């Protein structure tokens, strides 16, 4: 009895940098009663904390925020790299109760808009939290989709509680065909667990597209204190950045030079990145009478190995979940953590 | 894929297999080994077309003898359903094979839907276009265009074309679908009716709708080359019977015998005028009737026949004179007696039924007009018309009318029966006797048919039970199978809404009217399904009359407007155009965004041959159990023959019939085993039918699930939706219910040769 | 839709932007206003709040519900102007041409807003919706009844201009009876189809308008072993733990730690003149911009004489910058003035590089 995914077969690929696009559902379908407060309150905590973590795990891209209320679109962030202004902009809209039919039509329409400055390099992608059960377009759809595969953009729906047509041919047609990306909920925690996947990057199997080395410089953090000085909110700081080539100040963050427009970056970002690019193999649960290993962790020091011969108890399992490249043991806690949290394996660290 | 039946290659079109398909095939491969009938149940949720299709091309591909196919669907509409699939099956073969084909498959409808003239085909009634291209390509219309070149004769010229090239070969070689039919054809600037007409003659395999094949009227052009051995096929059986009825009922209107009066008159200044000019040919005529049946020029004739012959195929005729009847001008005076006794018999204050003996007894008694002269009176007016070769129809089809009435009632006996019903009672006390004459015996149109071929099939994913067609229609099976729906998934929740939220029955029997509980009932549960079924959703009212008042008086009360909030509503009305137009623009809507909802009859027109596939149906709904006695007692009389003739009660053969339409409307919303759809149903008396339904659809209607409030009706069919909407694909139990390519049915049932 | 040209003429666009934001209105003009930049440039840069603005602005609301609810979900506010009322009466007239042809005849006499809606109520509500009144109130007069007479046809012309021919999986006119010529009974009170159309109509009639598309080793062993023996050799005396032994040394220890306490220390996590503050704000944020544009045309490249006003300008801006810091000392004194150059050093900085930067590449270029 085990829940575990057979293999990642694409350790290869993935889109590092991001530009993506929420787009939340603020329309008289999310007032009905099913999760906790409604759809609305719980959608937006569930956002909020999204952001934070899609902000951390991806820290170099940007994101903006739409909302469908009347059947509008009203941008009520700017695809920024910022996470306080979105983060604030969350909270403003959820003392704001929603109103109308959910025009999703004029919401893609307004992110195919939105999302054409970023470049090349940079990857786009939508993530519609699509809560009501029909649309209210002012114009073809399949006209939007056809331009928005034209433009290579990529959308991931999370649809409640239900399978609307239109939104699986959306997810279908866009992401190259193959399609995995309409999956839909059935609990809270799946809600939960919803988000949190749709906060790494995105491979499938990437056709061979450009791949293209892009100018960035890092920053030396300033010294003096009643120096307070800004060049990109006009203020007086109390001391930030400078940029190796610009050369001007710039308020905390991995923000772009807002004088000479390069990318600023210290190295943590990079590697973040790193570690999303190449994981772990998943560990292996050794098996119940056939380990003959040692009785503790690994890692940790833990006594939770077996119990040896006892009826039904010890016929259930060995606690062993042990990785493959280093063949050593680790507790439950241990391997969760390990492959939850920090990536580098224990022991295959250590040889 | 390319496996074995132990002797036939069979090239199915599709890497995935089924079980159901296989263990189908397996079985009407047996049936076709030893000459049988053996109806077999499909359900729908397979594919059954391309089962069928595959293994019968394999067949008559690769033994020698049984060269040809015939396959009679329902509705034009299956028709090129049909055509389509069997077009993609032969690309399938091409490719896989290289070029071995050598094929030809066609359909075959009508004029209206073929003429492309483009005046001709602009008009609307079918029977205006059929006469206008009679007379502009007769046997005659074009001696006076060839022999006096003028204005007054035109042509399609299609038909020109196809005299030119046409009729000394054929379309190039491929299983034309109406569109591409229609397509190429306008290219080549052809006529597609001849096209195919004649082409009947060397389709491979042939696919027509019931009528042309039951119909006597029409189905006079069976030329034994389309079998005299030929296996056949019935796709979508479970509507037989009513098919053969209405092939051979009539109806009779005073309105229509007045016509008739008129076109009487108008023959009488006819021959008038036309024995003053040329009466020499007409005694030519009356010699070539004493010589016999005139079959020279009253059977051999290319573009001539009139009056059809509405008595079976020429089974039932003599071949004498009609006698007295040789003369014309007797003709004209025995259809005045006729239709004057007709008029006098129609003024009958109430509900009288006869025997036709009796009223052919009584006839005789008031004018003694014999049998014998009456019976060849339809051919007879036919010839005569030709003799006359009228300019117009019009004045002469009440004159048809009265002629095909005269044929039957003439003709068959102790299996019909009159009915003469002075007036309609839902508007009673009113001017309109109607003079309603009708068959009972559904076997005497299909007996000739089973006489004819040695090796038929029947096939619905409907049929239940699977005795009463051989009791009804009188024919020997062999293999009487039904087949279960294996599923490694519910896929979808029959229901059965018997109490509302006040937990109270409800039906349509009570009446065809209001009564408000009822009505707030059905509202409530169809705007909380409105609200909960995503893009796409139907309703099948048991009558139009019923829907007609329902949705007045639902609009009546806000409960539309509420399901406009959510959906779009597309009404079900008379009108076929309008109607296609409607059910398109569903479609439209439903592979759009908005959810649409369309409200329909299930004894209508769109239950027949329309499909619901994925997107376009999810929760289809039964609002009441269809039943017909709303209306008179025609069903009362076919009962009684029922009764005695079988040993079959009312509410036996009432029940199983309400079954059938609802089996027929339920299989719709499925088309393969990735689809899904909810299948409610609403009312009291369905719990206790729940063994009346086809087999597949009974195992998933647990029993739990029985007279379910609409309450936990919603709750269950969210559960379902959330639950279906998962990406449940496993992979490795779909190794149990799809038998992927060439390997698991090889594997598996060469294992099970056991 | 949105094209760098497009929103760089945009005038109207770009000047109600200007009444978008103070800040944006005040940069600009000081950035025009004070002889300074083209506007062309200046949105040149701010582009994408352009297009953000526009596609916030020409969104169409759908059709759909609220077109149609303009008749079903709108049976209530009898009173004045309803909920949405220029909305929905657009969403109406949209919705439905005979309406919105009525009311403006019935402009320069007989005001539509509560006599015209009143009688409308009746005339259409009854006429479209529900079935037909025929009897009750007939206030469907003038106007209403003549409209009526209209739409009637009307609403014929469109179905009529709505057949197309249905491609045959569907015909079920081609379906029905006309493959035959057939003789069958039929059995199963006017009006209310009427009904049916109006819904089937009013539903294609929304569809189509969005169809449309609008040492190692050894000695290492044996330090190691000596070593294990040294702990082995009992010791271990934590006493002995050097405490802090010379005191000496823990005194020096002491001083390096503190002085290292001391400098960071110096990191305590304002101005006087909040006028002149403000002020020396705006000549900031207005070099900032103008260094902008530079780095990003010094970069890029062919656009060389762009660039020479650029500099020229910002050269402009250099000597005005002196000039102010001189004018700042002679009237601040030294000790506001001094906090005035703490506050505009970095930026003094970057733009003296980026002058000195653009010299040593205009040399290299000419010699
Ligand atoms: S078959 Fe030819 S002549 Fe006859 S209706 Fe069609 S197009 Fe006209
Ligand atoms: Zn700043
Ligand atoms: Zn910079
Ligand atoms: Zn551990
Ligand atoms: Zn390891």
């Amino acid at each position: 009895k085990k829940r575990t995914a057979k293999k990642n077969i694409t350790p290869y690929q993935r889109g590092i940098i991001r530009s993506l696009i929420l787009t939340l559902d603020c329309s008289e379908a999310m007032l009905e009663k099913d999760l906790r407060p409604n759809r609305h309150a719980m959608i937006i905590q569930y956002a909020i904390d999204f952001v934070h973590e899609f902000f951390d795990q991806n820290p170099i891209s940007q994101m903006g925020i739409i909302i469908m209320r009347n059947g509008l679109a009203q941008l009520v962030s700017q695809v920024s790299g910022n996470p306080q202004d979105h983060i604030d902009a969350l909270k403003s809209i959820r003392k704001q109760e929603p109103k109308g039919n959910p025009s999703l039509q004029n919401a893609l329409e307004m992110a195919r808009g939105l999302l054409l400055p970023v470049p090349a390099h940079c990857t786009r992608e939508v993530l519609i939290v699509f809560g009501s059960l029909s649309t209210t377009d002012p114009g073809d759809i399949h006209q939007t989709i056809d331009s928005l595969v034209s433009e290579k953009i990529r959308v991931k729906v999370l649809g409640l509680s239900a399978q609307v047509a239109i939104c699986k041919e959306l997810c279908k047609a866009t992401n190259y065909g193959d399609e995995s990306f309409y999956k839909i909920l059935l609990d809270e925690t799946h809600l939960k667990e919803l988000f949190n996947e749709a906060v790494t990057p995105l491979p499938v199997n990437k056709i061979n597209k450009g791949f293209t080395l892009v100018k960035m410089g890092f920053p030396t953090r300033i010294f003096e204190d009643t120096p307070t000085f800004c060049s990109c909110h006009s203020k007086l700081v109390y001391g930030g950045y400078f940029c190796p080539n610009c050369h001007s100040k710039v308020c905390s963050l991995p923000t772009v030079c807002p004088c000479c427009d390069l990318m600023l970056i210290l190295s943590t970002h990079l590697a973040r990145s790193y570690h999303h690019l190449m994981p772990l193999k998943t560990f292996a649960e050794v098996p119940t009478t056939e380990k003959f290993r040692s009785e503790d962790c690994f890692s940790c020091q833990s006594r939770f190995p077996i119990l040896k011969n006892h009826k039904n108890g010890k016929l259930l399992t060995s606690s062993r979940y042990r990785c493959e490249d280093c063949k050593q043991e680790f507790c439950v806690d241990c391997d969760v953590f390990i492959h939850e949290i920090l990536h580098n394996c224990p022991g295959c660290e250590s040889k | 894929m390319k496996f074995y039946i132990d002797d036939l290659p069979v090239l199915f079109p599709y890497p995935k297999i089924y079980p159901e398909q296989y263990n189908y095939m397996c079985d009407i491969k047996k049936t076709l080994d030893v000459g049988g009938n053996s109806i077999l149940e499909m359900p729908s949720g397979t594919g059954k077309t391309v089962s069928l299709l595959s293994l019968t091309i394999a067949y008559q591909m690769h033994y020698p003898e049984h060269r040809k196919i015939i396959y009679c669907s329902r509705t034009m509409s299956e028709i090129e359903k049909a055509l389509v699939e069997l077009e993609n099956l032969m690309d399938y073969r091409t490719k896989e094979l290289g070029y071995q084909e050598d094929f030809r498959g066609l359909g075959l409808t009508s004029r209206k839907n073929l003429c492309l003239h483009p005046e001709v085909s602009k008009e609307r009634k079918g029977t205006v276009v059929d006469e206008k291209c009679r007379r502009m390509t007769n046997g005659q219309a074009k001696r006076k265009l060839e022999e006096d070149p003028e204005a007054n004769v035109e042509l399609c010229e299609y038909h020109e074309n196809l005299y030119n090239i046409e009729v000394e070969d054929y379309l190039p070689k491929g299983v034309f679908s109406f569109e591409k039919l229609l397509k190429y054809c306008e290219e080549k600037t052809l006529c597609p009716y001849f096209i195919v007409r004649r082409m009947i003659s060397l389709c491979n395999i042939i696919i027509y709708s019931y009528h042309y094949l039951l119909d006597p009227k029409i189905a006079e052009r069976v030329s034994n080359e389309v079998s005299k051995d030929s296996i056949v096929i019935f796709d979508e059986a479970h509507n037989i019977d009513n098919v053969c009825i209405e092939s051979l009922s009539l109806d009779l209107t005073t309105d229509a015998l007045r016509r008739a009066t008129r076109g009487a008159n108008a023959l009488d200044e006819r021959i008038s005028e036309v024995r003053k000019v040329d009466s020499q040919k007409l005694q030519d005529e009356y010699e070539k009737l004493v010589q016999g049946l005139h079959s020279a020029d009253i059977l051999t004739d290319q573009e001539e026949p009139f009056v059809e012959t509405p008595v079976l195929p020429q089974d039932l005729l003599t071949e004498a004179i009609p006698g007295n009847i040789r003369r014309a001008e007797h003709f004209v005076s025995f259809l005045k007696r006729l239709i004057e006794y007709l008029k006098t018999r129609m003024k009958v204050l109430h509900v009288i039924s006869e025997t036709p003996k009796s009223f052919l007894q009584h006839l005789k008694q008031l004018t003694f007009i014999e049998r014998k002269p009456l019976r060849f009176c339809s051919e007879r007016l036919s010839l005569l018309v030709r003799t006359l070769e009228v300019t117009e129809v019009e004045d002469f089809t009440a004159l048809k009318d009265i002629a095909t009435f005269a044929t039957l009632i003439s003709t068959y006996e102790e299996g019909f029966l009159l009915i003469i019903e002075p007036y309609e009672i839902e508007n009673a006390a009113v001017p309109n006797p109607i003079m309603r004459f009708t068959c009972l015996d559904a076997s005497i149109a299909i007996k000739p048919v089973f006489e004819r071929f040695s090796s038929v099939i029947i096939t619905s994913g409907t049929i239940s039970p699977l005795d009463m067609y051989p009791r009804m229609l009188n024919f020997k099976t062999v293999l009487q199978k039904s087949y279960a729906m294996t599923l490694a998934k519910k896929s979808f929740l029959p229901m059965i809404i018997t109490k509302g939220s006040d937990q109270v029955a409800i039906s349509s029997r009570f009446e065809i009217r209001n009564d408000p509980s009822i009505v707030r009932n059905y509202g409530s549960m169809l705007v909380e399904f409105a609200k909960i079924t995503p893009d796409g959703m139907v309703v099948f009212f048991p009558s139009y009359l019923y829907m007609e008042s329902i949705v007045s008086m639902w609009q009546t009360m806000g409960i539309l407007d509420e399901v406009w909030k959510h959906k779009l509503i597309l009404v079900e009305t008379p009108d076929a155009q309008e109607t296609s137009l409607a059910l398109e623009t569903y479609r439209k809507a439903c592979s759009n965004g908005r959810g649409a909802i369309l409200l329909s009859v299930a004894r209508g027109k769109v239950s027949e041959g329309i499909d619901f596939d994925h997107q376009y149906g999810r929760t289809v709904l039964m609002i009441g159990i269809p039943f017909q006695y709303t209306e008179s007692r025609i069903l009362k009389a076919r009962l009684e023959f029922m009764r005695e003739n079988y040993r079959i009660r009312e509410n036996d053969f009432l029940s199983f019939d309400a079954m059938r339409h609802a089996a027929q409307c339920l299989g719709r919303v499925l088309r393969g085993k990735d689809d899904y759809g909810v299948m409610v149903l609403a009312d009291r008396r369905f719990s206790r039918k729940r063994s009346q339904l086809p087999k597949w659809i009974a195992q998933g209607l647990s029993d739990a699930d029985l007279n379910l409030s609409t309450d936990m009706a919603i709750s269950n069919t969210k559960q379902f939706l959330r639950t279906m909407a998962q990406p449940t694909d496993p992979k490795d139990q779909e190794g149990v219910s799809v038998w992927s390519y060439e390997d698991l049915i090889k594997h598996q049932n060469s294992r099970k040769d056991q | 839709s949105l094209s760098k040209e497009k929103l760089l003429t945009n005038l109207k666009l770009q000047q109600s932007l200007l009444k978008g934001n103070k800040v944006l209105m005040k940069v600009f003009q000081e950035t025009v206003i004070n002889a300074g930049l083209p506007p062309s440039e200046f949105w040149s840069t701010r582009i994408p709040l352009l297009r953000a603005f526009a596609l916030s602005t020409s969104q169409k609301v759908g059709p759909y519900n609220v077109l149609s609810t303009i008749k079903p979900v709108a049976s209530s506010e009898n009173k004045v102007n309803v909920n949405l009322s220029r909305e929905k009466i657009l969403n109406i007239f949209e919705n439905y041409p005979i309406v919105k042809k009525a009311y403006t005849d019935n402009v320069p006499k007989n005001f539509k807003e509560p006599e015209f809606w009143a009688r409308f109520f009746s005339s259409k509500l009854f006429r479209k919706l529900r079935g037909e009144k025929i009897m009750q109130n007939d206030r469907g007069d003038v106007i209403i009844d003549r409209y009526l007479t209209l739409d009637q046809e009307f609403d014929r012309k469109d179905d009529d201009m709505l057949l197309h021919p249905v491609k045959k999986i569907i015909d079920l006119d081609g379906n029905i009876q006309d493959d035959p010529v057939v003789r069958g009974n039929r059995p199963d009170s006017d009006g209310t189809v009427d009904i049916l159309k109006g819904m089937n109509r009013l539903s294609e009639k929304m569809i189509m308008a969005l169809k449309n598309e609008y040492s190692n080793q050894q000695m290492l062993q044996q330090l190691s072993l000596v070593m294990d023996n040294l702990i082995n050799k009992l010791d271990l005396n934590q006493v002995v733990p050097n405490n802090e032994v010379s005191n000496k040394i823990n005194k020096r220890v002491i001083t390096a730690i503190k002085i290292n306490a001391k400098q960071a220390k110096h990191n305590n996590v304002e101005v006087k003149s909040t006028l002149p503050i403000d002020l020396l704000e705006s000549c900031r944020m207005l070099h900032t911009t103008c260094c902008e544009f530079l780095k990003h045309f010094y970069i890029h490249q062919k656009q060389a004489s762009t660039v020479k006003k650029l500099y020229n300008h910002l050269k402009d801006c250099i000597e005005k910058l002196n000039e102010l810091f001189q004018d700042v000392l002679n009237g601040d004194g030294e000790s506001m003035s001094n906090t005035c150059t703490a506050y505009l050093k970095p930026v003094l900085n970057s733009i003296t590089l980026a002058t000195h930067k653009y010299d040593e590449y205009f040399n290299e270029y000419n010699n």
